[PDB]
């Protein structure tokens, strides 16, 4: 009766979805006909029920290019979904921010709100918004910003969690990715309630490093990621000695309106030989979670300071544990909190573990833990984007496009303006305080 | 969905669309009869996107063939891979351009190009949702040149939304296989750089040292080019006839490619290149392929990439791969050759992967190269123009048809202003 | 001991008579030939018995073209009917109102109402008339607004309902459609206590996005009609909880003497495929009932105000969730009926679920809901008409064979002064008051 | 019922009607004996409709084959299927019209018209419920035009309630077949607008130009271009012949296409037009037939409808399909072409459906187009006329007939003013 619909919007949204219904219809024991042969109740959080023992998702999966949406209709999760919500267009963005934002999706953006508020009026106890995102992409930005925009504007005071994909520092499959990403910054900075940093380069760091795979296909981040979000949910989804809800993610870890993006990481990341000569202590995997090189986003943390985080436990777990490595955590000085935030930790204790996907890379453990963190360092990431938006601006390179598509000179400016405005802020909640 | 329209203008466009409609035929296991008989249903999930399906469940490619003199289209009738193309598509007169642009562009392509546009409407008009348009012509030939730029400026007028592929082949810098390509090339290089979205430049020499070389064979026959000419294609079209892990759209190269609305001249690469003894020889790893794409003696334009810098990049990789393994090796290629890219276009290497292979390798890749390089080319055509143009040498034929001077006069300052930008971008700091 | 008899004016009156009369035998397990291998009479009400087991439809099938008849007389339909009704003309009235009302049609008019009395007078608690019949067609005008004048005169006070087929804004298989509806609709003002509004296009639109069907053919229109035929009798010819009689139905949607032209709605409507991944609510069928996607007349409602409606609810349906679904209804600001009607619903319950006809097209639902609904959107509809007969009127076209077949143009004139009249009653009557 | 009377006059008319008559019996399965051999009730359900059933159970077309030379006659009655006309029906003359009018009206024809009508007069008492006379003439040919003339006037004087069709063969425009054509063309035009309900022009020209470039037969010989208007008729009355959807009587037609009393000349045109080879390739969709029924290389008049707009369409078709398949075609076809239709008839596209294909073929279309385009071909007619007649060349035989000069000068006038209503409808507002 706390429930929360997932909308997907461009292909790594879609595909991120895919591997994270799979996790869920594995945690549930849920067919992938929606058919099911300290669980309570649990599922009807994110299934909806008919008469039948069928239950629906409650995702909205759309995109402007029907090619991963018909992969979908055609992959083995075929009879899950309702076939109305996979809301398909006829071309898309093309990486280009103004087509997903002015052009093309102004076109269906009408009937994405209108499944979203059947979807909701058929709910009772809503809780908020999952958009899962990249920001590279065009659909992706525009569409995102635009959809955020309206879902503003209709349900006033609701949770709105995104997980967007960070353009990474070096390895970039886009060309334009500083402009789809400082437009849609600018946009969402007034209406996403807390984002989620996530960046591709470290996830293929980490599994490389620690599962031990050189050779990583999509799928491996998309499972990776799959598992932040079902941890980031059990808390609604199961029975948990200390449970969060995500009203309670934006009260803690939001100081302010606009710093609102904290980032992942998860662990443990073992693979399955080296499963064992290792007993997983729960402050172990606390360490784990604050080693610099286990972060999911390439920005070091030393850099700068955590202003907040939020562990969610889940397995066999004790919180006196949790007390004391959180504690000694907080001893030590590599780890350097701001002064004015004396308390900067929220914590939360599920009862499920973690399940592994058959198939999967990682291994059975009995404790998980999710760390989502809102740091200083991510600031400096904004430079390294604002950097390049500056060159590739200077030239006035690929302006044509987006002014041809419905989009000004002067727009460009002022989302300049709005970056190096939070630039600052960020800045300045870095320095401390007198007296 | 996303339907595109292929016209063939010129012999040599037309043989190339002979070997590409052959290998995209192949592709999706079509007979020769027009007829499916495949195995696998991804060929058909997209196969309206270049195929009409006919009625008794038959298939027609969405070809338009042009072309002034009978011949070689009733060559193309005759031959296997021909009893498919729907027959009232084959337009063609009977004067000839007689290797002429005048001729190809205002006497004698005035009397065709009605019908030509008429049946081009028709097309549009059954497609769904049309993507593009994709013109297949030489540069020298007087047919390709002249009735292609004409046929170009009409779609344009009639549909300035759509987008424009042209793979034209650009004549050689060593040999001259005609007398007056000066001229013609100056005049389709104008019109292109009017209204063209992108253009692949090729060059019969850069081929022929490929087949030599690479493929170790001392008896290319045209055949051969024109199959390299259409693997490049097919694989510039599989990030949207297939599935694929990070799929890609001719709109997404174009928004990609062109920075400036007239720097859009791309030179493409294909690999990897065998020979028939030295391919067990070698490991088919992604880092190979990645090596391989990257070097002068293996571009499809004859113009050392050193000269100048890469613009912007697109890479489409084929068959099933890892995409960490593709991200990595575009680091290391963008990092070792720093002096090679242009300073203010960070990350300037767009990525696209498929999930099905070329049909008969494990993994492919084909590259798609906006340098600075290809100013050379206009250079050199420039300069032989010019002295060409001095002593007024073969002009009467171009005067005789209606043409003047001021036209060649303005094309010639057109194309050194495009020079000019390219030098300009070239050293931008 | 209820009894109602159908009346069947043009082919297209036959063709949907075909399909409901299917729809009946199949509801009460009635075989073709009128054999019968919570359940009462119920079929009394519409079919009369003879010694045998054998029943017959109080049926009257007119035509002035042989062909359709006869395509009855042929079909697998052949023994149920009782052949004396079956009356076809000889020449049809080649879509000309003055040939459906004044030359031919006066032929054979007396023996309709002969077979009309004697079907009336074996009859005991006649309820009233159900007319089948176009409006565009030159029988269906004339001959319809004939026999409505002729029963008027004999049947003094009794219910007359009509089953109109309004002629669509865009799509018109005639060229006259203008005058035959102005002429029909200037006669049958007068008599018909209620008709029915509903036309092809929107069913067209209906048949494409929701049952996903893009080639439908007449059956598929004509089993939608029969549906909503089915719905609007349920409440004679079945034992429900809260019943109705087409006098209520009079009494409720017409709130003036002139103003009695309702259009239909059914819902839901939903492919077998889409059966599943919705529980159908009876709150969501009432939501589906209010779409203006859903209604089956070319007219967005918002533009006009609902002076009354009726929705008739057959299947497992519970009083409370009607009267919740209701109430929600009226909070809404979308949906604003006039100031002074603040009660706008007549509800009806019915026990007895639809029936799917084998090989339709529709999915068997245990819920179902059909509203009539009066309201002043339809208001604009007539001046489209009226635009259009003042074109064809302004060129006198088509004038020469009204003219020269038993009518004066000083009638055309006439009946363009009374859909003024008419259109500016709806007009007034759209209007707030004062004080 | 609702039976109709065929009558052919003049050596055209006789000829199309035996092309016609072994359509018809094709569709119904009669065997050229008379005798029935099909297969299906439906053919025999309305076989009255064109057929009687003569005793011993056999079947003879209701035809009334008129003429004024034997010649024409006896190659009917010789050929096959031309054994099941009723003998007695074969009313013909010894002088011939010699290609007069004149002769044709006023002299030859006065002798044998009555037998035509008494002849005309049985067969009408035979039938239970007249629909109509359909006449099968041309306006060139003596015999034809008078004599049809002749007959019409007589006949609407005994029936003046009854519905008439006539299939006239107007003259080409660019040939000329005969030498004083336009006299006969204006005589007959006369009588035509005197006293028809509806006549369906049709030039040979255009029968040539479809058979040449859309059916791809550089060898057309009379009996193709008599089959392709034997085609148009059968499915113009295959509406009342066979059940359907939504069906059409002739009727309803004129209802529909007439809006004035005099403006009642049709164009008609057939869909789909496929070569022997170029079938398989193109898909049989009703989209299809309808972009092809809108266009001038596919009207059976030589008058491109651009020149002018339609004032009404029908549009009758066969075979089994989706009515909602033709609302769209309709609709989007009546918006494209806005200019091409009068604004003040709105919804301008009237539709019927059959249920049965015209045999082979798995769905056609007929076009019934009254458009303001053909002015242009009286307009021709008028000027040819006037030339002949202002040095009053070959006056003389028509005076020797007892006409005189005025009888032209009243027909020009005539149709002139014709030609001024059209003019003036077309540029209504
Ligand atoms: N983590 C993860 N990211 C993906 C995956 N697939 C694609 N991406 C991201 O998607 C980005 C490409 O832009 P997209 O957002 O996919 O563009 P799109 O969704 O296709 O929408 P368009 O821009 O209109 O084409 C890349 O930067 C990738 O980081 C995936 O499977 N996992
Ligand atoms: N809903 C529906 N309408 C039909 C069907 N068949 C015909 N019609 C309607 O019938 C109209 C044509 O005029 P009709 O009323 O049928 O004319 P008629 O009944 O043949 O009588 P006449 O006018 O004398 O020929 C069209 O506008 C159609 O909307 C059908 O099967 N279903
Ligand atoms: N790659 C390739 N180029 C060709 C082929 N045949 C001709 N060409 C080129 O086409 C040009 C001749 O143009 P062509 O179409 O034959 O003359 P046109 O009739 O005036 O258009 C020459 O410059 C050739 O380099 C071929 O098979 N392959
Ligand atoms: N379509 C068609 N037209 C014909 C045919 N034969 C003759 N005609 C036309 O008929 C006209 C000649 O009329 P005809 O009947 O032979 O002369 P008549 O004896 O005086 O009536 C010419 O203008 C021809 O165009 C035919 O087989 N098909
Ligand atoms: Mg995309
Ligand atoms: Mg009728």
């Amino acid at each position: 009766m706390r429930e929360c619909i997932s909308i997907h919007v461009g292909q790594a949204g879609v595909q991120i979805g895919n591997a994270c219904w799979e996790l869920y219809c594995l945690e549930h024991g849920i067919q992938p006909d929606g058919q099911m042969p300290h669980h309570h109740d649990s599922f009807n959080t994110f299934f909806s029920e008919t008469g039948a023992g069928k239950h629906v998702p409650r995702a909205v999966f759309v995109d402007l290019e029907p090619t991963v949406i018909d992969e979908v209709r055609t992959g083995t999760y075929r009879q899950l979904f309702h076939p109305e919500q996979l809301i398909t267009g006829k071309e898309d963005a093309a990486n280009n921010y103004a087509r997903g934002h002015y052009t093309i999706g102004k076109e269906i953006i009408d009937l994405v709100l209108d499944r979203i508020r059947k979807l909701a009026d058929q709910c009772t106890g809503l809780q908020g918004f999952l958009v899962f995102h990249s920001f590279g992409g065009g659909t992706g930005s525009g569409f995102t910003s635009l959809l955020m925009e309206r879902l503003s504007v209709d349900y006033g005071k609701k949770s709105k969690l995104e997980f967007s994909i960070y353009p990474a520092p070096q390895v970039s499959t886009a060309v334009v990715e500083p402009y789809n990403s400082i437009l849609t910054t600018h946009t969402t900075l007034e209406h996403s309630d807390c984002a989620f940093m996530v960046d591709n380069e470290a996830i293929y760091d980490i599994c490389r490093r620690n599962l031990d795979i050189e050779r990583p296909t999509y799928t491996n981040l998309n499972r990776l990621i799959s598992q932040i979000v079902s941890s980031i949910t059990a808390s609604l989804r199961f029975d948990g000695a200390l449970n969060v809800d995500l009203t309670e993610f934006q009260t803690n870890l939001v100081p302010y309106p606009r710093i609102h993006f904290p980032l992942a990481t998860y662990a443990p990341v073992i693979s399955a030989e080296k499963a064992y000569h290792e007993q997983l202590s729960v402050a172990e995997i606390t360490n784990a979670c604050f080693e610099p090189a286990n972060q999911m986003v390439k920005c070091d943390p030393r850099h700068g300071k955590y202003m907040a985080c939020c562990l969610l436990y889940r397995g066999d777990v004790v919180p006196k544990d949790v007390n004391a490595a959180i504690a000694t955590i907080k001893t030590k000085r590599s780890i350097q909190f701001v002064d004015w935030c004396p308390t900067g930790f929220k914590v939360g204790i599920n009862y499920q573990p973690p399940t592994v996907v058959p198939g999967g890379d990682l291994a059975k453990v009995q404790r998980a833990v999710c760390m989502l963190s809102n740091t200083t360092a991510i600031a400096e990431a904004w430079a390294r984007l604002d950097h390049k938006f500056d060159l590739m601006y200077a030239k006035r390179a690929f302006v044509h496009w987006y002014v041809g598509e419905g989009m000004e000179e002067g727009e460009f400016s002022e989302a300049r303006e709005d970056m190096a405005a939070l630039e600052k802020d960020y800045e300045e909640v870095g320095v401390d305080s007198v007296e | 969905m996303r339907e595109i329209v292929h016209i063939q203008a010129g012999q040599c466009g037309n043989q190339i669309g002979a070997k590409f409609w052959e290998v995209i035929s192949d592709e999706h296991g079509i007979d020769p009869s027009g007829n499916y008989v495949g195995d696998s249903d991804l060929q058909l999930e997209r196969i309206s996107v270049y195929y009409n399906e006919a009625s008794s469940h038959k298939y027609v490619p969405r070809a338009i063939l042009v072309d002034l003199e009978p011949g070689t289209m009733d060559s193309v009738r005759s031959g296997a891979f021909g009893h498919l193309f729907r027959p009232d598509n084959f337009i063609f007169g009977q004067s000839g351009a007689g290797n002429n642009w005048a001729k190809g562009h205002y006497t004698e392509g005035a009397e065709l190009v009605d019908s030509v546009l008429d049946v081009v409407r028709k097309e549009c008009e059954n497609c769904d949702c049309l993507q593009g348009f994709q013109l297949t012509h030489s540069l020298g030939g007087g047919t390709g040149s002249g009735m292609g730029t004409l046929l170009i400026s009409k779609v344009r007028e009639e549909y300035p939304d759509r987008i424009m592929n042209t793979f034209s082949v650009v004549p050689s810098p060593k040999v001259s296989d005609t007398v007056v390509e000066p001229y013609n090339a100056t005049l389709s290089i104008h019109q292109l750089v009017e209204n063209t979205d992108e253009t692949y430049c090729i060059d019969n020499e850069a081929l022929y040292d490929i087949c030599f070389r690479t493929l170790k064979l001392a008896t290319p026959t045209y055949g051969d080019l024109n199959h390299l000419v259409s693997a490049t294609m097919s694989g510039v079209t599989t990030s949207l006839r297939f599935p694929g892990q990070l799929n890609a759209d001719l709109r997404k190269l174009a928004v990609n490619m062109v920075p400036f609305p007239r720097l859009h001249f791309f030179m493409p690469g294909f690999a990897p290149l065998t020979a028939r003894g030295s391919q067990q020889y070698r490991a088919l790893t992604v880092p190979e392929l990645t090596q391989q794409m990257f070097d002068a003696k293996n571009m499809m334009a004859a113009c050392d990439p050193r000269h100048g810098r890469y613009l912007t990049v697109a890479t489409v990789f084929r068959g099933r791969m890892s995409m960490k393994e593709v991200d990595e090796q575009m680091l290391a290629i963008q990092s070792k050759n720093s002096s090679y890219f242009v300073e203010w276009i960070p990350n300037n290497v767009k990525v696209a992967v498929c999930d099905i292979p070329p049909r008969g390798l494990k993994m492919s890749s084909t590259f798609i190269g906006n340098s600075t390089a290809i100013q050379e080319l206009f250079k050199r055509i420039s300069e032989q123009f010019t002295a060409m143009f001095r002593r007024k040498a073969f002009l009467h034929w171009y005067t005789g048809e209606g043409m003047d001077e001021m036209e060649f006069t303005e094309a010639e300052s057109n194309m050194n202003d495009l020079v000019s930008e390219y030098q300009q971008y070239q050293d931008a700091t």
